[PDB]
């Protein structure tokens, strides 16, 4: 069983991308629910490998309950909406840094998410309200070499667009 | 529906579904966990005590919770299959709540309509009106509901496909013993035409006959309220076993992994534990953090439903002050988590710590000048430049307490007097090395941190 834990700023998708990652369908509006500690089994090249999966969500603003989260985690997965700079900036300033200074031995990948509202412009349009652009893969995959990440990942969890992929890439990270 | 009252429904069903599978699960663990683990006899009492710890208290401290959102939903099944002995066209509706929506909607009123009860529920009756429907009948059954007092009109409603037919249609309010308005009963008989003479005033009658029914069938029975803030926010400031839960299960974790390592049959039974198909797989760790998970995700539930409940809404009022006492509880837990760790590292320090040459008796579990309570920040091995002497300091919030391998080395360093590899203390200048680079940045990082909150807040 491999632990992985998903961490970042609020309201960034991470409970959703596990949700439609486990029920492969995006969470409805008007049937939403919390994400208990999951076990799936996946097929690589033949073998099964058991995933656990942790959300943090709500933990975010608790420093001494997040890192409750972070025991005998085998890969991290730093989350930050494509969308939201400010999620970006803290992934910097605040989620790699700490899950450096619990996990030193743990590898983790950098994630990019609600790539769907990327293209959207009533999104940019808001965003351009406030001198800001959504994150380009290019500048998120600096990032990744900048901080020592294993590898960017970019996914969507309502179009499921590489979502599957950011999983998968995980358990390879946690067998190095 | 609209889709914020449709949002509404759908996350006070979270908060309860969730409730169930966390008590369920919190009963899982007490049952094929720890049980099994007491008569193991791999672990004494104190150190099952060490993982579990107050793991019974949080149990009867959900249940609590669980039967009073579980006793709300009972009272609308109590309900149906009470008034499922009048098989005639009713609905019930709740002035308290906004438009007046229908909290009930009989079997036989789903028939005639051709409504279900899912398209119906949270939703005012004027859908049954239509083109033929006279307006002005209409606004006399409007005056009724708010003058709050019984009428007996007759207008053309229309079903869901839009088959016409004539409602000799009676509305009467449900008075409780206090005598105010609580809700409404409407009996729907329908027709061809307008009936008069004889035909109408027995119709009347039955009608009228079946309102009275129907008031005392659901009399003295607690009607569902559709709320569930005024529970939560007294029921969560009940929550305080979760305080010391979350502040020592950390130490627990570490007992289990050092108890794992240290011995393979501990980890091949504990392991077998897990292998219930009622652990959908996933280890005893990870259940330890499901009592951290379920008071975080309080305020997220609340906050949700908060959110999609209107300001008129009678349930704002308490879901504002139960998302407060929510956010306390993390606030108090989280503190929680903190205090119990400094505690521990100070009377580590208190009972290890030789203080000679000093005026004053030292205790280091104390007020400080300024600060309040003594906090400890970091420590660890440092080796003084050109003397090379074994020695250990502890870094405080208010000082800086350098020992040796512990017998006090020099006068406890204060931290208003102090500067920042090289440490300056007023004309004294103190070269230690650092045992690596990042240790040398974990030092000067908080000496620096701790200093300038010390002068900062000496500075008022
Ligand atoms: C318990 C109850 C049952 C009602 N049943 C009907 C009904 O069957 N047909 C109808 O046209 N209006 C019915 N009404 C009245 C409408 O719900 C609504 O109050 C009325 O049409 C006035 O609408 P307005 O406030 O938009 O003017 C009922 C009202 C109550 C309180
Ligand atoms: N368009 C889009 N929206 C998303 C996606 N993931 C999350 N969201 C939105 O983000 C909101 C909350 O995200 P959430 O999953 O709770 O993030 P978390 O708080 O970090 O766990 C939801 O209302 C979703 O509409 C995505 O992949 N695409």
């Amino acid at each position: 069983t491999i632990k992985c834990v998903v961490v970042g700023d609020g309201a960034v998708g991470k409970t959703c991308l596990l949700i439609s990652y486990t029920t492969n369908k995006f969470p409805s509006e008007y049937v939403p629910t919390v994400f208990d500690n999951y076990a799936v089994t996946v097929m690589i090249g033949g073998e099964p490998y058991t995933l656990g999966l942790f959300d943090t969500a709500g933990q975010e603003d608790y420093d001494r309950l997040r890192p409750l989260s972070y025991p005998q985690t085998d890969v991290f997965l730093v989350c930050f909406s494509v969308v939201s700079p400010s999620s970006f900036e803290n992934v910097k300033e605040k989620w790699v840094p700490e899950i450096t200074h619990h996990c030193p031995k743990t590898p983790f990948l950098l994630v990019g998410t609600q790539i769907d509202l990327r293209d959207d412009p009533s999104t940019i349009e808001k965003l351009a309200k406030n001198k800001q652009k959504p994150i380009t893969p290019e500048t998120a995959e600096k990032l990744a070499r900048d901080l020592k990440a294993v590898k960017y990942v970019e996914c969507s969890a309502l179009t499921q667009r590489g979502l599957k992929n950011v999983f998968d890439e995980a358990i390879l990270a946690a067998l190095e | 529906l609209t889709p914020t009252e449709r949002k509404r429904q759908g996350y006070i069903h979270e908060l309860i579904v969730t409730e169930e599978n966390y008590v369920n699960d919190l009963q899982l663990v007490t049952e094929i966990f720890q049980k099994p683990l007491m008569e193991s006899e791999l672990l004494t009492e104190k150190e099952v005590a060490m993982i579990f710890v107050n793991w019974k208290e949080l149990i009867m401290c959900n249940i609590k919770l669980l039967k009073a959102l579980r006793v709300r939903k009972k009272m609308s099944g109590e309900l149906a299959t009470t008034l499922e002995r009048i098989e005639k066209n009713f609905v019930i509706t709740d002035p308290r709540l906004p438009d007046n929506p229908i909290i009930f909607a009989s079997d036989s009123f789903l028939q005639l309509t051709e409504y279900s009860r899912e398209e119906i529920l949270g939703r005012n009756c004027r859908f049954l009106q239509g083109p033929e429907t006279d307006r002005a009948t209409v606004r006399k059954i409007r005056d009724a509901i708010d003058n709050q007092t019984e009428v007996t009109v007759q207008l053309i409603n229309y079903t869901k496909s839009g088959k016409k037919f004539w409602n000799l249609f009676h509305l009467q309010p449900m008075r409780d013993q206090k005598g105010d308005v609580q809700y409404f009963i409407g009996v729907q008989l329908d027709g061809t035409e307008h009936v008069r003479d004889a035909a109408e005033r027995e119709g009347v009658m039955l009608i009228k006959k079946t309102a009275e029914n129907i008031d005392e069938a659901a009399k003295e029975l607690k009607m569902p309220v559709k709320m569930i803030g005024d529970i939560l926010s007294a029921q969560l400031p009940h929550m305080q076993p979760y305080i010391r839960f979350c502040s020592r299960q950390l130490n627990g974790a570490a007992l289990i992994q050092q108890k794992t390592d240290e011995a393979p049959d501990f980890k091949e039974f504990v392991k077998r534990l897990a292998m219930d198909p009622r652990c959908k797989g996933m280890p005893l760790s990870s259940f330890i953090l499901k009592p951290m998970q379920r008071v975080t995700r309080y305020p997220l539930i609340i906050k949700n439903i908060l959110e999609n409940t209107p300001e008129n809404h009678p349930d704002h009022s308490h879901l504002k002050h139960a998302l407060e006492k929510a956010e306390e509880l993390c606030s108090q837990v989280n503190e929680g988590v903190r205090e119990k760790e400094n505690s521990d590292r100070l009377e580590w320090i208190q009972a290890h710590v030789q203080c000679e040459g000093l005026s004053e008796q030292l205790v280091f579990n104390s007020v400080t000048n300024c600060l309040g309570p003594r906090k400890f920040l970091h420590s660890g091995k440092l080796y003084k430049a050109k003397s090379n002497k074994e020695l250990y300091g502890f870094l405080f919030n208010d000082f800086l307490l350098l020992t040796q391998i512990y017998k006090m080395y020099k006068t406890p360093i204060f931290l208003n007097e102090v500067l920042v590899f090289h440490i300056s203390h007023i004309d004294r200048v103190y070269t230690l090395r650092a045992e690596s680079i990042n240790e040398r940045t974990a030092w000067v990082q908080k000496i620096k941190a701790a200093s300038e909150l010390y002068i900062e807040t000496e500075k008022k």
